[PDB]
């Protein structure tokens, strides 16, 4: 129930269970938007939605999509606060760690990082679980195209292709018919632009509903560089479905 | 019964709300009750007023 | 509010909820005013003033 | 034994929908998969394991 | 509600948020119409200052402060506690312009601002701040206008509004976009903060008003931040008063 | 849409190009890609309302060619395409399709085409839910129709009944009910008469009372008797007929009642007793249109009433009566319904022999069954099992003695009852010998 | 099991089912003819049966106060948003299975 116990994160219930912690596991719901990274043989996709509900903001500012690093991209999905806090500690690790050890920070060590620092997080009770769901994507220097999702409890496993927001359960189900049925973990072609194309498609099989360029925004991390696409790059992909 | 003269909402201050709530709720539905019954649509049977005494 | 029995809190038995707020400042300064408007009043009285504290 | 006794009156219960009179080995599949619950601990769960 | 989310402000409720911070916006209701108009070659910042009783000192007292010599900033909500997260942005200003030669661009300074108001609430020996900022500048890559929520978020603006009124003033700014496709220019715009705060006076009729417009332009104020005043503003106040009337 | 800007915009491309009909439809004879092409880039365009009058342009040029097979393959394809990328909704791409179907239907140019054809449109239409399924069951019953020509009629029938065991809501009453009526008859081609009792329970008894549906209430219970006839289910049957004899249209003309009767006598007496029997055939009996016939009276009375007669006496009077009628006695199976009615005589005998005869000599009993004494003790066997009556039989050809035997309580009780009912009537005779005398 | 034969788990509204639950309520009122709910199902996410036998109820309320006894496109559009907002203002938006 509730005696003491949702309101620490140093307190168990009878079960062991810490009961804060899976509140930021809806805590991270609260933006709305829903994110989709795929992966193909020479790029790592990720895309979010673009909510842009009053135009009293201008759209451009308007994503949680952040260049972390040269070759890292991450989305974050929960709290404006929460977006901006985790983006100054993913920052910072990948320039500390890139002059520390002389060398460039793969996705999986930022990952792992990240969620051990946020663990220390949960174990104080000075401090509190970040609430957001955060993907990083990178290709990487030695073992090509990634994505590890990290939870807010601190967990990290890697991917093929992976989906987040509220509206998760209809994602995992297409992604899962795509791969199932290609007997192959990622998608298949060589163009890059085709695999945002694709990306693109699926997105919107998954959620039913059809896209404008001020409902999404699109980053691109591909080996050595990292580009987030503008609301005109992304039109252009839209038109070669609709007539292909 | 127990029915006097108006009391008036100029011997009665603040509460701007209730007031337009309460005209909307009661007064409208009583003048445009051949309204409510054509259609076929309830008009709200009760009202329900809350908070302090 | 949760003393409301579930029979009216079925549609069609109440359909206007209709919240009353402990009277904020400006509602505060129009209801002393009434109350002394039955006594002799004064160029002495702010309302405003008395609403404040 | 209770799961069990489910399965049997779910199995039937399709034949009184196919408006047959015999119960097939397909029905107890039906059966086989559902009313077995869980299948609900790896949704958001796997930093308890 | 009770059971921490709500006495604490790290504590998170079942619903994955906290209360807490929901109350320092209604502080922000209780606060006065601010608005933020951005231009194409500047932006305009406009304040509702109210006056109690006719004892205060004319044009003395204000919400407008200044940040460099280019960012304005304008708070409502709670008075001192809004004093001090500008005077907090100032410290900050000091270090990038230290280290880096350079005054802060307005994105930068958002970031910073950001990260203070988040800080307040991971720890509970801290309160958090109940104002929300509205503030930006002119840069290097134009103007830029910007508006922080107590709640540390924080979105480009076409044209931001706080406080009491702001039903009436979001309405007006949209009217804005829709009747000038480039927002307007800055000395115009000036103008149109006056007719909009005394529409918002009609949401705070019960006591009188002093209008406080400050600007920073690209080309009409020269690049800096300076008051709106005198014949700049002697024009505001009668444009307003024709138009309501 | 919700909003105005395509309601509008695509509907004006629309007319444009459907005053440039005459000219696609030259341009299709010439090259068929070069007019497809500007109907493809017409169709590809938003709106669903424009949409559809821009697919009987489409629909027009594979009627001019008359058809080509190749066409059709090509039109097929290229509609699974179009629902892939939207389709301007999937709830839309079902009315373009639904046009394919119709003029296959209602056109038929060639044996060959048709027969092509159908393998096409069913293809497309197992992801579409809508009209689609409606005219699905019709294209598919085209090539049943083909197929029962083929070697492949129990091919063609099994494929159409696994479609139309599942309910369809885009299907009306009265379609789906005349629909299942047919898939009945399918299986009975088929040589399954099992997969006949499940689809005749698909539908329902109690939707065939309403007069609308009574259309159809007579094609169901006459299809439904044939069924049980070859399973030789006689009280089934039986019981069946009398439906239709109730029947508002079979009893008015005064001609449809008359075989209905005749049939319902038939199967009244092949069915092998049972108290359904007793009370089915006291209704025929009371009736007077049994009354307008001469034959069927004689042969209901004759197995109702208790009646000592042999095989042959009563084989010689209905002999050259019911062989011209088939469905009765005149077919080839039903010479083993003929066959069935000597044993049905017999079994009616033992009944009558029971009551009234207590013990009677073995010998005398197997030349009024007109057996041996083998097949006679058989038959007495059958029926002491079943409960019909309680006998004993004694092979040495002493006796068989038809009773069921009394104890020595059974006797003492209706000595008592003798004795107690007796002075009953002592009683209220001196009363009435009182009463007599005095009015006299 | 065996207390019982089917778990009926009975989710939100369906994105078409919202849609039959317009046609029942709808047919209630006099109108016009109203071709409109296909923008207003759309309005009408995460939304109960409860809300919206209350949006017919206020739909027809304002052609009372406009003095009309039809229900109009205009004023369906208007309880939607009304209803949406006071909806989530009173709610938490509860989580439950
Ligand atoms: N708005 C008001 N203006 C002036 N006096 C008021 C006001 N509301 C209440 N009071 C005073 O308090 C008294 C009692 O409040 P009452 O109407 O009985 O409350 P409730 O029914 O909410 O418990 C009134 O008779 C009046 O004297």
């Amino acid at each position: 129930s509730a005696a003491g116990y949702d309101r620490h994160i140093t307190i168990f219930s009878p079960e062991g269970r810490l009961y804060q912690v899976e509140y930021a596991f809806k805590a991270t719901n609260q933006t709305n938007i829903n994110s989709l990274a795929v992966r193909g043989k020479d790029c790592t996709v990720v895309i979010s939605q673009k909510k842009v509900p009053d135009k009293l903001l201008d759209p451009t500012t308007v994503s949680y999509i952040f260049c972390i690093s040269r070759t890292i991209g991450m989305v974050v999905n929960g709290p404006i606060p929460d977006a901006r806090n985790a983006a100054l500690r993913a920052k910072a690790e990948a320039a500390e760690f890139r002059y520390k050890y002389g060398y460039d920070m793969p996705c999986d060590v930022l990952a792992k990082r990240m969620a051990n620092l946020s663990q220390i997080y949960t174990q104080r009770a000075y401090m509190r679980p970040l609430g957001v769901i955060l993907t990083f994507v990178s290709v990487d220097e030695e073992l090509g195209p990634s994505i590890y999702k990290t939870d807010p409890a601190g967990y990290y496993v890697g991917y093929k292709a992976t989906a987040t927001g509220p509206k998760q359960q209809e994602i995992t189900t297409n992604l899962e018919n795509h791969f199932k049925k290609s007997k192959i973990d990622h998608i298949n072609e060589e163009s890059w632009e085709k695999v945002v194309e694709f990306a693109i498609t699926h997105m919107i099989d998954a959620l039913g509903t059809e896209f404008s360029k001020n409902d999404l925004e699109v980053g691109v991390a591909t080996k050595d560089k990292f580009f987030t696409l503008s609301a005109e790059n992304i039109e252009e992909r839209l038109v070669a479905i609709a007539e292909q | 019964v127990d029915e006097k003269p108006t009391e008036t909402y100029s011997d009665v201050g603040g509460l701007d709300k209730q007031i337009e709530e309460l005209v909307e709720a009661i007064v409208l539905p009583m003048k445009r009750a051949d309204k409510f019954k054509d259609m076929g649509i309830r008009a709200p049977k009760g009202a329900l007023m809350y908070g302090p005494p | 509010v949760d003393v409301l029995d579930p029979a009216l809190l079925r549609s069609g038995r109440l359909d206007r909820k209709i919240e009353f707020p402990l009277p904020s400042e400006d509602s505060r300064a129009q209801i002393l005013q009434i109350h002394s408007r039955k006594m002799t009043t004064d160029d002495d009285i702010n309302w405003q003033e008395l609403a404040r504290s | 034994g209770a799961v069990i006794a489910a399965i049997m009156q779910e199995a039937g219960l399709r034949a009184v929908r196919k408006n047959r009179y015999v119960i097939l080995q397909s029905d107890l599949e039906e059966a086989y998969a559902t009313q077995v619950k869980t299948d609900n601990t790896v949704d958001k769960f796997d930093f308890y394991k | 509600i009770g059971t921490g989310y709500d006495l604490s402000n790290s504590v998170f409720s079942p619903d994955g948020r906290n209360f807490q911070v929901e109350y320092a916006v209604k502080a922000v209701e209780n606060g006065t119409t601010s608005i933020g108009i951005k231009c194409n070659d500047g932006v305009v910042f406009a304040v509702e200052k109210l006056i109690t009783s006719k004892l205060l000192v004319p044009q003395k007292n204000v919400k407008i402060q200044v940040v460099d010599r280019h960012i304005g900033c304008v708070y409502s909500g709670l008075i001192p506690d809004g004093r001090h997260l500008v005077n907090r942005g100032r410290e900050e200003a000091a270090s990038f312009k230290k280290l880096y030669k350079t005054p802060i661009p307005i994105p930068a300074f958002a970031d910073r601002l950001g990260q203070y108001v988040q800080a307040h609430t991971l720890y509970n020996s801290v309160r958090p701040f109940g104002v929300s900022t509205i503030f930006g500048g002119v840069d290097k890559n134009g103007a830029h206008l910007y508006m922080l929520e107590p709640s540390g978020s924080y979105w480009g603006y076409k044209g931001a509004a706080t406080g009491k009124g702001r039903q009436s003033a979001k309405a007006e700014l949209e009217k804005l976009v829709d009747h000038h496709p480039e927002g307007l220019s800055a000395r115009e715009a000036v103008k149109q903060a006056a007719k909009i705060i005394y529409l918002a006076h009609e949401d705070n009729k019960e006591k009188d008003f002093e209008l406080e417009i400050s600007w920073c332009s690209l080309s009409e104020t020269n690049g800096l931040h300076k008051f709106v005043k005198g014949d700049l503003l002697q024009e505001a106040i009668d444009f307003a008063q024709k138009e309501i009337n | 849409m919700s909003r105005d800007a395509p309601i509008k915009a695509d509907k004006d491309y629309s007319q444009i190009l459907k005053e440039e009909f005459p000219k696609i439809d030259s341009l299709a004879q010439n090259d068929c890609n070069s007019a497809l092409d500007q109907l493809l880039v017409l169709e590809k365009k938003t709106r669903q309302a424009s949409d559809l009058a821009s697919s009987k342009e489409v629909l027009a040029k594979i009627v001019d060619l008359l058809a080509s097979r190749n066409k059709w393959d090509d039109l097929n394809e290229q509609l699974t395409l179009l629902s892939k990328k939207h389709g301007q909704l999937k709830l839309s791409i079902q009315y373009m399709i639904q046009k394919v179907m119709e003029y296959l239907k209602s056109s038929k140019s060639l044996d060959l085409n048709t027969r092509i054809s159908v393998i096409e449109t069913i293809r497309v239409v197992t992801e579409n839910k809508i009209f689609v399924e409606v005219e699905r069951a019709r294209v598919t019953k085209d090539l049943v129709e083909i197929k029962k020509e083929e070697g492949k009629i129990d091919e063609a029938a099994d494929i159409l009944c696994e479609l139309q065991v599942e309910t369809y809501g885009s299907m009306e009453m009265s379609e789906k009910i005349q629909f299942i009526l047919e898939q009945m008859e399918l299986s009975i081609l088929k040589g399954d008469y099992s997969q006949a009792t499940v689809l005749s329970r698909k539908i329902l008894k109690k939707t065939f009372k309403n007069p609308k549906y009574e259309s159809l209430k007579l094609e169901y219970y006459n299809l439904l008797v044939k069924i049980s006839l070859h399973k030789r289910e006689y009280l089934e049957v039986a019981q069946y007929l009398q439906e239709i004899y109730q029947t508002d249209a079979i009893k008015s003309d005064e001609a449809k009642w008359k075989p209905v009767l005749s049939h319902i006598v038939y199967f009244l007496v092949l069915s092998p007793y049972g108290n359904l029997q007793n009370d089915l055939i006291h209704k025929i009996q009371n009736d007077n249109n049994l009354k307008k016939l001469e034959s069927q009276e004689s042969l209901v009375k004759l197995f109702t009433t208790n009646e000592l007669m042999r095989w042959p006496i009563v084989q010689k009077t209905y002999e050259p009566v019911l062989n011209e009628d088939d469905l009765a006695f005149g077919g080839e199976a039903n010479k083993h319904h003929w066959e069935d009615l000597q044993k049905r005589v017999i079994e009616h005998n033992l009944r009558v022999i029971s009551e009234y005869y207590s013990r009677i000599t073995l010998l005398r009993l197997n030349e009024l069954l007109d057996l041996t004494e083998s097949q006679t003790e058989t038959y007495i066997s059958d029926l002491v099992n079943q409960g019909i009556i309680y006998a004993k039989v004694n092979r040495p050809a002493k006796i068989v003695n038809f009773e069921k035997p009394k104890n020595s309580s059974q006797l003492l009780n209706e000595w008592s009852h003798n004795v107690d009912e007796l002075l009953e009537h002592i009683e209220t005779i001196g009363h009435l010998i009182t009463k007599e005398e005095i009015m006299h | 099991p065996g207390r019982l034969d089917r778990k009926v788990e009975i989710p939100l509204p369906n994105e078409a089912g919202r849609l039959e639950i317009f046609k029942i309520h709808t047919a209630k009122v006099k109108k016009t003819g109203e071709f409109d709910f296909e923008a207003a199902v759309k309005m009408s996410d995460g939304f109960n049966g409860a809300d919206i036998r209350n949006c017919a109820t206020e739909a027809g309320f304002f052609a009372i106060r406009d003095d009309r006894d039809h229900i109009n496109p205009d004023d369906l559009m208007k309880a939607v948003r009304k209803v949406a907002e006071v909806k989530k203002l009173e709610g938490t938006i509860e989580y439950q299975k």
